[PDB]
DNA sequence: ATATCCTCTAATGCGCATTAGAGGATATGA
């Protein structure tokens, strides 16, 4: 229908009858494009209403996508010879909950909780226990434990009750078995042990909390709603009466939860008449310790039947599109060892530039180099840790390139209006007063900041020593210098007008105080000279638009007071600085890209680059941790989709045994790892369309030895090989020292905007 | 068909705005009725007494039911039900764990009233079994055997035609019936009003059937309409276009010219703004007044709570929530009131009081106030805040008083007349009133409302609300009485009573104008009642976009356009917006900053810019602008010669890592203390006595661990014992090396000079100790977990300078270079980090760089290099390097 | 004028526990 001609291939995935059906064979052999492809099968043809079509994605992005295609697809063929409900999983299940949600016992009018809101609570209901701990931590980090132990349960349906028998029945091994030649080493493993016995009541009180306040989190949505499923059979037969046809998008990703809400529903067994689609690679499986779902493609054949006990089937599906060749040698070279351990497919069939540079410096500069060669004279990059994003842009911004890469309250428009806000409600943070006091506005100099310094100390055993750290210690702060200058000769005389007038602004604006919280920050930014300021720094190309995450920031504040500006709101900023790393960038409208590569699955560009890939880095095999070390990390003997192999520790008669079986489980969870990130490097290849660039560096940034290039490169090097000839780290450090102009001329000597300002003037000289 | 004479039943029909009212308030006139409202009947009863019985359904009905005689509360009444009738062993047996949650109740409340409003009896839904429906009717039945507003209808007529002569009685006295609503009607009060017009006169049934007595299928003459009077002919063929497509035919006003158009956006923010832009073109450029333009919205809760918020930034007023109790304002009575009933001043009430608006100080006023009442009572473990606060209202401290003798003096006064008047008379007429009157917080708002439109809006909030409790406690009739206790956005159903020059439909998205939202549920309601949808929310489009005369703006964002805009667009009379356009006044001046400091129409920005700036206009001057700013001093700290400066061994590993760290961090920047910082001192402070065992500093350390600002109770325990180890590894690394060093003097005063600008060392040594060749060995004890590495120990600058005091005298002893040690308690022994003495050649090194690092604080200009240990410092957020 | 840390790993002295230093403190839907 003035498309793609479907390949004979995708021709049976696109006709195939009602029933189960599994796709696979993963990097660019048309999985999403027999989609809306199939809907309109399944629409034109007939055997369907489009009001009766159900399709589920991981991400919003991809639902709104497929939506959008299906729905100009549908109006194409409208005109040849009612809308589709498309929904990411989690919503999904919310609107599950809120259609049945008395039958198993939840209000339907639960509120979910975000991040910072969940940490403020666990960390709350964390510092009133009363008990005794014994544990060597801290609260707010045994508040980490108590929130990724009460994920991981609610990841992998386990109530908290059977955790309770966890070191019982290991620790017999080490102290009734007898030596074959403490260990002072198990003892930290039991340790660790009964440290999740020890937190089971925290992550009680914490889920008895979140129900006594009619919240929730995104984590336990689904675990509610696959009880549900699972529970009552009564809701599934409803739902597959008003949803004929199903579509299941990236299913390597499911987790367990999902599993089994989506295997109860649809698919138990029961209606053959119910077309369920389900697509997805076991080789693009990269999360592992989010879903933590390494199965769900072998266990789908028996998990959708025909009613009858007949597996589902399963087509190949077999051709390499979205691939040119010499970028597919690598691909299905370098994921070749998983003709083993996740044998589910046979191949792929078809329709460079290697270097290792010295340091870091030398990689930046030649990756800038052959990514701005390719712009000058006529994309994205996949970085593994952002962290690594932001630094590479100085190399290449001097190329001449536009760099576009990708903190909403570290913006230099709306971090000064949390402070001035923390200014006018404790004036005891001193880091609040030297940002407004050094800023734009009212530069400060250095001789008037010790002036205004001595004057406020000037303003100011074992048992006087504790009689500090009150609530109400005086600790001779600076804000309360500027609302008493003293005499005007210590000061410069230019400053102090200005001490003067922000001491009567503060006092101005501080009367504010008492009335409601959003009409608080809106009159602040009204006070400040944001909102003006904020335009004028943004260049003619752009249009109007300056006020952009500086007004989603008020909104997030009045969401917030849906309040006390000075216990929350403050605390509440603070735990979302730590916590979420910045609340939400306010995305652009929107060159090369830069995203990560776990934000960069399933699309395509034309020259992508995987710019580090060095040891220890790439591979990431440092800050991973087995389950016999942290708490929270649910032993694999109640954990879902037992992969993750599970130690016998019933044929130990010796010390020894029992210390040989521990390592060598250790190295079989940290082999686990390391087929997880061969399986990220396969995603980040598979992303090419064009030539594409594989790079390694010798020589660090902070590093006492020089790290060698990765296995990764060591392999590819190889592979290419059977690549550009490119085969006391540093002390230099940076330091920086503490057109505006020549347009205020104009504005200065001058004394369809005039309309507006006509307007503008008629409306202000109008009493 | 309308004239005195008559009789009859007669109904005019069609046409949304046409005149229908009008008609009958015209009919009603020239013969000498219903309104549906407690609104409009207002309206209906104002108009004829221009001109020159105003009631609606439920009050006739109330009217009939009181003469016959000759909503939380249902909703606790249901709950109590439901929760007795959980221990008795007819529901479905599925249902028992929900029976106690109150959202169970909502639904069997809206099942009941739905069922009451068909006219239904308990027994009839007994007779539809689906025992959900059985069990719902018997919990009816029961409800009745044990009223509302929802059967009152029902109730009324159900006692009518029994009497036989009541009816007769009221039918004589009804010669005109004019109803004036019927296109949406429940069915009982069309009963009620088909048995009220059997025989009179009259009998208008006017009504509407195109937007959902009866009109659609009925006899009697009918009268058609066409001339809509308040709509636009464009308008008029808009909505008409898309009727053609429902399961009619009217024309609007000639003399009107109007304009129906979409619009689509490029994000919320891009709607959000466009909306507030085009409202206030038509406000300013157009010149019609406020209150004639409206946004219709399917949801308020769901898209208007931020449209307004949006809209109320671009200055287009909105006419617009919270209890009496959580009003801060009146709370400040409220706790007036619990103090005089408890008869003694609380701790933590006194702060609200100096908080709230009765008395009103901020934070740097609190800490004036308690620094000059501290003054008073000079104890010297100063005593807490709030003690001394009530001591302070109670007796007046002669210590020192200037300005806050006012606060306290009004606080005496209201709690001296509460306090007083409550030992007499009752609650609401000598608390709250005796309270408000010696309180002077009503001259203040009443001349402080007249002027300033932020002050203003929080002194007529605050009036509302406290007027609003006033009434409270006049309904309440002391200790019972506080336990007790402009364009205008609005949703499509109240959007049918509006003039609306000019309407801007918002959210319109195919996610939720068509509502693909479920709305079954547990007990089936909506099966019930469609036994006993896309064409259904085209006709409330249809009702929204009729209530316009001249405008209609169909706003959505492309979060997807609905196929009703695109149906729209077929009748409408360009890429989605991304930087829409406002009317701000600091917008233009933003924009044309923006485009005059730029890499032609230069001068006319300028121009634009310098006419704003003659007229006010914040931000446009070129010197309130603020990179046209400049330093205040530019002067060097210190110029003097032979000026000498100071070093603290402390700050000297921060001078010579950050100068722009170390001039920030001292001189204010340091946003607080911890409290690892003031148990590190006291650790500190028990361990200098140099005659008490270690028994006796562990009594000394629990005796005041207590008062510790520690979160998290069982982690002040950890805290306690794992310092009382501290100590202990203390006296142990005490004894160990008691045979080989030996004490000299402890937390000794190192002060002198080191070079001659001057550096001038001052700082405490914490241990100082002698060798058996005669040395002096330095001693700095830490508490901290994590020690140095050797190689860095042995570069250590706290060290380094005080070995550097000891030589060239200072210290009074030998004044041997000696050593250099580290103990670090906490983490076989505490462990130690050693330094060699300071040798000759290195002695001339570390002089130069105390001298450079001295030279580093002289001027403006401090360097700021980035270190290792940018991650910790308070600083950052001013720090240009980041 | 007064101090960031948890954790895993490598050397080492009397095969295994003790001490010291280097490097990282990921990737993140709804
Ligand atoms: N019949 C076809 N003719 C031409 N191009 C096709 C055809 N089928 C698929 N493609 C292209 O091949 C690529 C496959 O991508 P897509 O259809 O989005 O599924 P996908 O990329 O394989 N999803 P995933 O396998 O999970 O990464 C796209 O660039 C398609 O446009
Ligand atoms: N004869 C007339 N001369 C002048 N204006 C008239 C005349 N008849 C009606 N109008 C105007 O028409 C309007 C009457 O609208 P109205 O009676 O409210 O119709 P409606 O049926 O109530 N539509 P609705 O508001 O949805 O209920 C008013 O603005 C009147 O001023
Ligand atoms: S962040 Fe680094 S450079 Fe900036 S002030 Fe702090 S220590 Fe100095």
């Amino acid at each position: 229908l003035g498309l793609f001609p479907p390949t004979d291939e995708q021709a049976a995935v696109i006709a195939a009858p009602p029933g189960p059906l599994v796709v696979i064979a993963g990097a660019g052999a048309g999985k999403t494009e027999t989609m809306a492809a199939r809907v309109v099968w399944l629409v034109a043809n007939g055997f369907a209403t489009p009001s009766q079509v159900l399709g589920l994605t991981f991400t919003r992005k991809a639902a709104g996508q497929l939506l959008r295609r299906v729905r100009t697809r549908l109006a194409r063929l409208a005109g040849a010879g009612e809308s589709a409900t498309v929904s990411t999983y989690h919503a999904f299940a919310g609107t599950l909950l809120r259609e049945h949600g008395l039958l198993l016992p939840v209000e339907p009018d639960t509120r979910l909780l975000s991040e910072t809101e969940l940490w403020q609570l666990a960390y709350d209901v964390v510092c009133a226990h009363p008990g005794h701990l014994d544990t060597e931590k801290t609260p707010a980090a045994v508040t980490a434990m108590v929130l990724r132990l009460s994920g991981a349960l609610a990841e992998h349906l386990v109530d908290t009750d059977q955790l309770r028998d966890t070191h019982v029945e290991l620790e017999r091994l080490v102290h009734t078995l007898p030596a074959g030649p403490p260990s002072q080493w198990l003892l930290r493993m039991l340790a660790t042990q009964t440290e999740r016995t020890e937190l089971v009541p925290l992550i009680d009180a914490l889920h008895q909390r979140m129900r006594a306040e009619k919240v929730m989190d995104f984590g336990m949505q689904m675990a509610a709603a696959a009880r549900l499923a699972a529970r009552f059979p009564q809701v599934g037969e409803q739902l597959r009466q008003r949803f004929r046809v199903v579509l299941l998008d990236e299913y390597q990703d499911t987790g367990h939860a999902q599993r089994i809400a989506l295997s109860s529903l649809f698919g138990g067994g029961a209606d053959d008449g119910l077309a369920l689609t389900a697509v997805g690679d076991p080789i693009q499986s990269i999360y592992g310790w989010r879903g933590a779902s390494a199965t769900n493609l072998p266990r789908f054949t028996t998990d959708f039947p025909y009613s009858d006990g007949t597996p589902a089937p399963t087509l190949e599906l077999r051709t390499s599109w979205r691939n040119p060749p010499s970028t597919l040698h690598v691909a299905n070279a370098v994921s070749e060892e998983a003709r083993r351990r996740s044998v589910a497919v046979r191949a792929l069939r078809p329709r460079i530039r290697c270097a290792l540079l010295n340091n870091v410096a030398a990689e930046r500069d030649w990756v800038a180099d052959h990514l701005a060669r390719a712009y000058h004279g006529a994309a994205a990059v996949l970085v593994r840790r952002n962290a690594d994003a932001a630094p590479m842009a100085e190399a290449l911004t001097a190329r001449g390139v536009p760099v576009e890469v990708v903190g909403l309250l570290a913006v230099p428009e709306v971090a000064d209006l949390v402070a001035m806000l923390r200014l006018i409600a404790d004036p005891t943070a001193g880091s609040a007063v030297m940002r407004i006091l050094t800023g734009p506005r009212w530069r400060f100099g250095a001789r008037d900041i010790a002036a205004l310094w001595r004057r406020a100390v000037e303003l100011d055993g074992t048992a006087d020593i504790v009689a500090q750290a009150a609530p109400d210690a005086d600790t001779a702060c600076v804000a309360d210098a500027i609302c008493d200058p003293g005499d005007a000769e210590r000061y410069s005389p230019a400053g102090y007008e200005r001490i003067v007038a922000l001491g009567r602004e503060l006092t101005m604006l501080r009367a504010h105080l008492g009335h409601p919280l959003p009409e608080l920050v809106a009159e602040v930014r009204r006070v400040l000279g944001l909102d003006a300021e904020a335009r004028a720094a943004r260049p003619v190309a752009a249009g109007w638009a300056g006020t952009e995450n500086l007004d989603r920031f008020s909104d997030l504040v009045s969401d917030f007071a849906g309040g006390a500006s000075v216990s929350a709101l403050l605390a509440y900023l603070d735990a979302a600085v730590e916590v979420e790393n910045g609340l939400a960038p306010a995305e652009l409208t929107v060159r090369v890209q830069i995203l990560t590569v776990h934000a960069a699955k399933g699309l395509e560009w034309q020259v992508v680059a995987v710019p580090h890939l060095s040891a220890r880095v790439f591979p990431s095999t440092t800050q991973a941790r087995t389950w016999l070390t942290d708490a929270s990390d649910l032993p694999p003997l109640l954990r879902g989709d037992r992969g993750v192999p599970v130690l016998d520790t019933s044929d130990i008669y010796d010390r020894k045994i029992l210390s040989d079986k521990i390592s060598d489980h250790k190295k079989s969870l940290d082999q686990r790892r390391v087929d997880e990130e061969r399986r990220l490097l396969y995603v980040a290849i598979t992303r090419a369309e064009d030539t594409l660039l594989l790079s390694g560096h010798h020589w660090g940034a902070t590093e006492s030895k020089p790290r060698g290039p990765s296995e990764f490169l060591c392999e590819l090097k190889t592979i290419l090989e059977e690549e550009i000839e490119h085969w006391p780290l540093r002390d230099q450090v940076v330091e920086a020292l503490w057109h505006v102009h020549r347009g205020a001329q104009l504005v200065a000597a001058a004394m369809g905007w005039a309309a507006d300002v006509d307007a503008l003037l008629a409306e202000r000289e109008r009493p | 068909l309308l004239e005195p004479g008559s009789n009859g039943v007669v109904r005019l029909l069609g046409g949304p705005g046409t005149g229908k009212s009008s008609l009958l308030v015209d009919t009603a006139v020239q013969h000498i009725l219903l309104t549906g409202s407690a609104r409009l009947r207002t309206a209906a009863r104002a108009a004829i007494t221009a001109r020159l019985l105003v009631r609606t359904v439920h009050s006739y009905a109330f009217a009939v039911l009181r003469l016959a005689a000759q909503s939380a509360e249902q909703d606790g009444i249901i709950r109590e039900l439901l929760a007795g009738d959980l221990e008795d062993g007819g529901w479905p047996e599925q249902l028992w764990p929900a029976l106690t949650t109150a959202g169970f109740a909502t639904e069997l409340r809206d099942l009941m009233a739905r069922c009451t409003e068909r006219g239904v009896d308990p027994i009839a839904l007994q007779r539809l079994g689906r025992p959900e429906w059985l069990a719902a009717g018997r919990f009816a039945q029961a409800y009745e055997q044990i009223l509302g507003a929802a059967e009152l209808v029902g109730a009324a007529l159900e006692a009518l035609g029994a009497d036989d002569e009541l009816l007769d009685t009221e039918r004589n006295r009804i010669k005109l019936l004019l109803v004036d609503d019927a296109q949406h009607l429940d069915p009982q009060a069309a009963r009620l009003v088909r048995a009220l017009a059997a025989g009179t006169g009259l009998t208008v049934i006017a009504g509407d059937p195109d937007q959902s007595v009866l009109l659609r299928d009925d006899t009697h003459p009918a009268i058609t309409l066409t001339q809509s009077y308040r709509c636009a002919p464009e308008i008029a063929s808009a909505i008409t276009g898309l009727g053609q497509r429902l399961p009619r035919h009217w024309t609007g006003n000639p003399q009107r010219e109007g304009t129906v158009t979409v619009r689509l956006a490029a994000s919320t923010h891009a709607e959000g703004t466009m909306i507030a832009d085009a409202l206030r073109r038509a406000h300013l450029v157009d010149g019609i007044p406020w209150s004639q333009m409206a946004v219709i919205v399917r949801s308020v809760p769901r898209v208007g709570t931020a449209l307004a918020r949006a809209l109320t930034a671009a200055g287009v007023p909105v006419q617009d929530d919270v209890p009496v109790g959580r009003q801060p304002a009146a709370a400040a009575l409220l706790t007036v009131l619990d103090v005089t009933a408890t008869g003694h001043l609380d701790a933590d009430s006194a702060v609200a009081l100096l908080t709230g608006p009765i008395g009103r100080v901020d934070p740097v006023t609190l800490r004036q106030l308690r620094r000059a009442l501290r003054r008073a009572d000079g104890s010297q473990p100063p005593r807490d805040f709030g003690d001394l606060l009530v001591d302070a209202i109670e007796r007046e401290p002669k210590g020192l008083s200037a300005e806050h003798a006012r606060t306290l003096r009004r606080l005496r006064a209201v709690l001296t007349a509460a306090r007083r008047s409550d030992a007499s008379g009752a609650d609401p007429r000598y608390t709250l009133w005796q309270a408000w009157h010696a309180s002077g917080l009503q001259r203040r708002w009443l001349a402080a409302s007249e002027r300033g439109g932020s002050v203003g809006a929080q002194a007529d909030r605050d009036l509302d609300a406290v007027t609003t409790l006033f009434d409270v406690a006049d309904q309440y009739v002391l200790r019972g009485l506080v336990d007790h206790v402009a364009v205008a956005v609005l949703s499509v159903h109240g959007a049918l009573a509006g003039e609306w020059d000019f309407v801007v439909i918002a959210g319109v998205q195919e996610g939720l104008w068509p509502n693909m939202i479920p709305r079954g549920g547990v007990l089936g309601t909506q099966h019930l009642v469609d036994v006993l949808l896309v064409a259904e929310e085209r006709r409330l489009l249809m009702a929204a976009m009729g209530r316009a005369r001249t405008r209609v703006m169909i706003t959505a964002v492309d979060l997807l356009p609905s196929p009703f805009c695109a149906e729209i667009s077929a009748w409408a009379t360009e890429p989605p917006l991304v930087a829409p356009r406002v009317l701000a006044p600091s917008a233009l001046v933003g924009r044309l900053r923006a485009v005059v400091c730029a890499p032609d129409a230069r001068a006319c920005a300028a121009a634009q810019l310098a006419r704003l700036a003659a007229a006010g206009v914040p931000g446009a001057d070129p010197s309130q602008w603020h990179a046209m700013t400049s330093l205040t001093t530019e002067e060097p700290l210190w110029s003097e010669p032979g000026h000498v400066v100071t070093l603290s061994p402390s700050t000297l590993q921060m001078l010579t890592d950050c100068p722009l760290r170390w001039l920030l961090e001292r001189h204010g920047g340091d946003d607080g203390r911890d409290v690892r910082s003031t148990v590190g001192s006291l650790v500190h402070a028990l361990v200098s006595e140099p005659g008490k065992t270690e028994s006796q500093l562990v009594n000394e350390l629990e005796k005041v661990w207590d008062d510790l600002p520690y979160d998290a109770k069982w982690y002040s325990d950890n805290e306690l014992a794992r310092h009382r180890a501290m100590l202990e590894t203390f006296t142990r690394w005490r004894e160990d090396t008691r045979r080989q060093l030996t004490e000299v003097a402890t937390e000794i005063p190192v002060e002198g000079i080191v070079v001659e600008p001057g550096v001038r060392v001052r700082g405490r040594l914490d241990r100082l100790e002698r060798d058996e060749a005669g040395r002096l060995v330095v001693v700095a004890l830490k508490t901290g977990k994590s020690p140095v590495t050797k190689d860095d120990a042995q570069n250590h600058a706290q060290l380094a300078m005080y070995q550097l005091a000891v030589a060239a005298g200072l210290l009074d002893d030998g004044d041997e270079p000696g050593g250099g040690k580290l103990v670090y308690l906490g983490k076989a022994g505490a462990t130690e980090r050693e330094q060699d003495p300071l040798t000759p050649d290195k002695r001339a090194e570390w002089l130069e760089t105390v001298g450079e690092a001295a030279a580093a604080t002289a001027g403006p200009r401090f360097v700021a290099r980035v270190n290792n240990g940018c991650a910790n410092c308070p600083v950052r957020s001013s720090c240009p390097a980041q």
